[PDB]
């Protein structure tokens, strides 16, 4: 899910739920090559500050 | 760049001199034992001629060596205006050292030939000529300019010739 784009999610012994890796769905350049420029939610929080 | 500076020493000669020297015409070769027979004096007139260039300091500068050949009429073995030729030889020194004449800079003197032998004193003619050296730069080399929209990148691997191609035609700027 990671690799596709769609962020995953841990379960915490007891029940708690908690964020494994929260990223956008940046997956492809404007060609078809993958491209990791955008990946992390933490680049697009990162750049917009 | 050596026209140009040529051409910048006509014209101050030019500008210093104006009506009192009859002409002044850049002159092929410089002075033989035939020149006296084959120009066009029309003296007095002084001929700037270029003698070549040594090496420079850098490899894109040379020490040009330019001549400035004065012309005269000697009637009856006596010089036709001695004061007048004498101060057209020391205002072409003065006015052509040290300043400079386009690309060409640093004029030093370096000789004063009386150059005045059999062949031009039975024509009539003194000829006492100045000698100078200047540094001149070579010209730049010549800038380009175009622009293509770039869109494609073939790359091939250099394989052996018959072992099966293997290439690369990215073909850039392609969306999907």
């Amino acid at each position: 899910l990671l690799f596709d784009g769609i962020s995953t999610f841990n379960v915490n012994d007891g029940g708690e739920m908690q964020i494994e890796r929260m990223i956008t769905m940046y997956r492809t350049n404007k060609y078809g090559d993958s491209d990791p420029s955008y990946l992390n939610v933490n680049t697009i929080a990162t750049l917009s500050y | 760049m050596l026209e140009e500076t040529e051409a910048a020493l006509l014209a101050r000669v030019r500008e210093l001199f104006g009506a009192t020297l009859r002409q002044v015409e850049p002159l092929t070769g410089t002075w033989t034992n035939e020149d006296v027979h084959r120009l066009f004096l029309a003296p007095p007139s002084v001929f700037l001629a270029w003698m070549g260039c040594g090496e420079g300091r850098t490899r894109r500068e040379v020490e040009s060596r330019w001549a400035f050949f004065v012309v005269a009429e000697l009637l009856n073995g006596e010089p036709v205006n001695r004061p007048g030729i004498y101060q057209i030889v020391e205002r072409l020194i003065a006015g052509v050292n040290g300043q400079t004449f386009g690309p060409t800079t640093g004029m030093r003197l370096t000789q004063v030939r009386n150059l005045c032998d059999d062949n031009r004193i039975n024509a009539g003619v003194v000829l006492y000529g100045v000698l100078f050296s200047g540094t001149t730069p070579l010209p730049s080399v010549v800038d380009l300019d175009s622009l293509d929209d770039y869109e494609r990148h073939w790359q091939t691997w250099k394989f052996p010739d018959e072992t099966p191609e293997f290439a690369a035609h990215i073909n850039v700027n392609q969306e999907k």
